[PDB]
């Protein structure tokens, strides 16, 4: 139906706790994934099952969310946590990703 | 032991209560880690005369790879679920699954009138146990008027 | 095998003891049928205007032992559906019925307990 | 429920009654064997030869009654018949077997109606 | 209410008695006036010890003009009228039809020891109504000798 | 409808007497469980660990009195199915328990036989 | 009659009693002289609690010379006998055979927890009877441990 990620574009000094908003297109059905892309790589989870991390992720990625609002929060930015982060969703046998959240520093 | 008196068969009805009821997750994200597929196990069914009216109801269809539906077909009386306030429609995949899909915690997958140990394919259903009490005839007329 | 019942001091009864969790309202459907053409088959309901509307208010904690009454009575049931072989539907109804014949006279002593017997009545008649 | 028997005063009586339209012939049938070899499935009667005939005369409109009892317990049975979700065969003669039981012993004082005890014989030997 | 006794279960008999006895028309197309299809409302069945020696019976085979039955499959326990005088054979179309074939009076479809909510395809039925009665072992063995 | 029991003189007694050819030993095997998760259809058995084993001892001709018990009531067993049109399955154990209130219960004098009503603490409570 | 006094409907159980215990012939070939195909006759089926350890079970599959199989099909309730000491895979032929194969004896082709008239298609059985009897928590308790 429709898959927001909010905001479009952001931009905070090193040191900011930062929060990215994603609304799935239906309620939660399979596991929330959140992804980093830094410019030219692949993208690389961080977050799976809205909560839990993935092993050598930083402590400071952290999430949370229920229903079909859910967030995405880091605890103190750093330089080399400039990427666009994407949400992924598993709905009607498809894998929809979020439009992007760019992070500038 | 004497308390208490049963005038028809007509006057004990067994009750179907959501585990909606229970506050439990309603979710069905959470309500999926709540069964499971189990091979070796007869599937039985219960018949009941009242159930609640659920806060949220599933229309699930796990599929294989292939496309194959490993719910179990449902027999003629397993009709939907009478009094839903939201029926998520969830479709899901599972290739290692084998055997029919039971619950985890022991509760029943509540169809019209009839409680299952097993999710049934295309069938809408909520989660719930039911109990045996008697109301007589002019108590139960009371109730729902 | 509890009842339900007009309070006898709409408020309810029920004879269930069990010696926040649970939810206060308690909306509920039916099938059964107020006592011209209705019960023929073609007329009458089909399979939306079938089910009517209840409501039970927690009076003493009345839903809530309702509630935990199916969350235990569930552990008997699940292990009574074990023995029987047959896939198809059960009924559960006629087997409370006969079992609440057999609690009560299923050979009894007339004084004492298991034995529901009214000589209250016969006491005075035989003065 | 009604019973039919040999006249007390090969006429037949019916307990029933309600309070030209009904056919006065009552030809019937039964799979009911009398009590050496014919209750093995393989031997005995098939699906032609298994039927017994019977015949009811009209005593005191008899068959009408019956005939007048069905009109009437259909409409009943109609509506017993909508809460059930079976689609197969469900066995009436249980139910009512079971009904008969509770509204004869399903607590009841020996003296008066409602509890069919029998103490005819009970107050001679007290004397 | 003490009057008359029950021994065992089996001597409780249900008897089924055609409408022909009530006379009514026995005609096929008289009878064709009393039965309409209908969607939305489930077969049912019930069982039978005894019945009465029918004047009619009918074996219908109602059709789409493309040719499908829409009489319902019957299931294995459903079988012919034991005792019938004549049987009319009616081959009939109905293009509009839906559902299942209902009986417009309330009455009930008698097959062998089974009255049916439903006229199912090409089994001879018969109109009727059953009553439920008790005969004990002894008076059951003198009307059938 | 006999009763199987320990001996009131693991020795068993049995109510039934029918007034070589047996096996002595007699292993059976049932699915009665006794009574944390194994009532659970996910858990606990299976269709393999499904059945315990038993062991009744032949003592007095017991294995041989129920041996010869389902030889016979088999023969009625084949007439009380040919009545019952569903090819399914039928339910015995519910109609052999109606049976059993319907012959004690299904009108009776207090003294004598055919009413199994206790006075003897009643006779004693009078004088 | 007053004697013996039954509690719950749970305790009344009904035991299957191999005909190996009746010291008949175990052997395939004299046990295939007890059963025979009718035609005419319907399939009726018994559910019981508790039954004995077979000494021969069998499973047997009668094929026509054109390989149709003449048993009958299994309904979902009927499964393979539990204990048994030896199975005996038996494939036979018969061509003029019509019906359903049922047993000279009156005895029941023993299932788990069911006895049947008829033998199924591809199911272990074992020939034997059932009885009626009445035994108590306590005392089943004890046979079982
Ligand atoms: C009547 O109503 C009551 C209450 O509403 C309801 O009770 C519920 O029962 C179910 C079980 O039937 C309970 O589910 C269990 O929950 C516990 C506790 O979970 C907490 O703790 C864990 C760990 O600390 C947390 O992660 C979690 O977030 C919770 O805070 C779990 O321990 C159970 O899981 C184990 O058992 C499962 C059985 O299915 C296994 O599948 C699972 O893998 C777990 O196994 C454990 O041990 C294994 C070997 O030892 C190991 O391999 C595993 O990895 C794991 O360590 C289970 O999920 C539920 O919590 C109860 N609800 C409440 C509110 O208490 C009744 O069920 C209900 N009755 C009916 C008939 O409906
Ligand atoms: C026990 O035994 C009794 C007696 O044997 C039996 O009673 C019978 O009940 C049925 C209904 O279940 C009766 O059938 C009705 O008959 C009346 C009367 O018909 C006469 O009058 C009309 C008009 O004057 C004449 O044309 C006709 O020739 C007759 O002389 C009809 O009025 C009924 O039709 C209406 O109801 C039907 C319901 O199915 C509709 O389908 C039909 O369209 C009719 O509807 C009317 O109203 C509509 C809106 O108002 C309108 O749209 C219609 O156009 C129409 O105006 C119905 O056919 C039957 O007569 C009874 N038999 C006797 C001898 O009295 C019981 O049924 C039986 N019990 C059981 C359980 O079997
Ligand atoms: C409870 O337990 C008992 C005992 O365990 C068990 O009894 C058994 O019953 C069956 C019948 O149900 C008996 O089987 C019959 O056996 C006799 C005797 O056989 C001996 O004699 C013959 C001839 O002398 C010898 O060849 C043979 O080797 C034996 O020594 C047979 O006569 C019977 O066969 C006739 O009847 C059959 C019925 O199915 C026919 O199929 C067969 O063709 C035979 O018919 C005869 O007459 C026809 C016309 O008159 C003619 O056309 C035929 O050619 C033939 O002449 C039958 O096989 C078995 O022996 C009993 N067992 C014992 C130990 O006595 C109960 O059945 C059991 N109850 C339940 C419910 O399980
Ligand atoms: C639940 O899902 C099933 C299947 O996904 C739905 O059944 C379909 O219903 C439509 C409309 O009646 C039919 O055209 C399809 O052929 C059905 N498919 C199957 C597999 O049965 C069902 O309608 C859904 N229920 C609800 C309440 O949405
Ligand atoms: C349904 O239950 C109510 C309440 O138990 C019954 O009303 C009682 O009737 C008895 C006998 O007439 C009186 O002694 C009580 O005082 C009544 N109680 C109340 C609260 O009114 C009622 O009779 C029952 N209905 C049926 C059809 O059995
Ligand atoms: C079937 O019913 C008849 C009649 O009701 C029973 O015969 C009666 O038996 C009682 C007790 O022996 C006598 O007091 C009556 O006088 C008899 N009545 C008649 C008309 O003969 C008969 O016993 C019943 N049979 C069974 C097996 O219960
Ligand atoms: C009623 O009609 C049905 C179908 O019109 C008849 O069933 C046919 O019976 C013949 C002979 O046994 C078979 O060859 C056909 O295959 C059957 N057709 C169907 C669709 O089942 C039935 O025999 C008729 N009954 C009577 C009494 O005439
Ligand atoms: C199962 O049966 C046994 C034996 O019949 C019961 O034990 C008897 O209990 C009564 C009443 O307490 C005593 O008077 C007898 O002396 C006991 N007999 C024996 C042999 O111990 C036992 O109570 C029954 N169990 C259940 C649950 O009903
Ligand atoms: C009895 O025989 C039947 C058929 O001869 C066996 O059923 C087969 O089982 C295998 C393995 O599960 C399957 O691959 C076949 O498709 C089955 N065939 C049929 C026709 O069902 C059955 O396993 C045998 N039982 C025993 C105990 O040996």
């Amino acid at each position: 139906i429709q898959m927001t990620q909010s905001p479009s574009s952001l931009s905070a000094s090193v040191g900011d706790r930062v929060t990215i908003t994603c609304q799935a297109s239906q309620v939660i059905s399979n596991y929330l994934n959140w992804y980093q892309q830094k410019p030219g790589k692949a993208p690389k989870l961080l977050i799976y099952d809205t909560s839990n991390l993935k092993t050598g992720v930083p402590s400071r990625f952290s999430g949370s969310g229920s229903g079909t609002d859910f967030t995405f929060t880091i605890s103190s930015l750093q330089p080399e946590d400039i990427a666009t982060y994407y949400c992924q969703q598993y709905e009607n046998l498809q894998f929809t990703f979020g439009p992007g959240t760019k992070v500038d520093i | 032991v004497c308390s208490g008196t049963l005038q028809k068969t007509e006057d004990v009805h067994l009750m179907g209560f959501t585990l909606s009821g229970q506050k439990v997750a309603d979710s069905p994200l959470e309500a999926s880690k709540r069964w499971a597929f189990r091979t070796g196990v007869p599937p039985k069914n219960v018949e009941y005369t009242e159930g609640e009216e659920a806060k949220t109801c599933y229309n699930i269809s796990v599929t294989d790879p292939s496309g194959k539906s490993l719910l179990l077909d449902p027999p003629s009386n397993i009709r939907d679920y009478p009094k839903c306030k939201t029926v998520h429609h969830i479709q899901g995949q599972n290739p290692h699954a084998q055997g029919i899909a039971l619950h985890l915690w022991g509760a029943f997958f509540l169809y019209d009138r009839v409680a299952s140990t097993t999710m049934y394919r295309g069938k809408v259903f909520t989660e719930g146990n039911i109990a045996a009490m008697i109301v007589n005839k002019t108590v139960h007329r009371m109730i729902f008027s | 095998s509890p009842s339900f019942n007009t309070s006898t001091n709409i408020s309810l009864t029920f004879s269930y003891f069990p010696d926040n969790d649970c939810d206060a309202e308690l909306r509920i459907w039916s099938v059964q049928e107020d006592d011209g053409l209705s019960w023929i088959p073609f007329f009458g309901p089909g399979i939306e205007g079938l089910y009517t509307a209840g409501l039970i208010k927690n009076q003493n904690n009345l839903v809530c032992r309702l509630r935990r009454l199916a969350n235990q009575t569930a552990k008997s049931l699940e292990l009574l559906l074990r023995v029987t072989t047959e896939e198809r539907t059960f009924s559960l109804i006629n087997r409370h019925a006969i079992d609440f014949l057999l609690t009560r006279w299923g050979t009894c002593k007339v004084l004492g307990p298991d034995c529901c017997i009214g000589i209250e009545d016969l006491s005075k008649n035989i003065s």
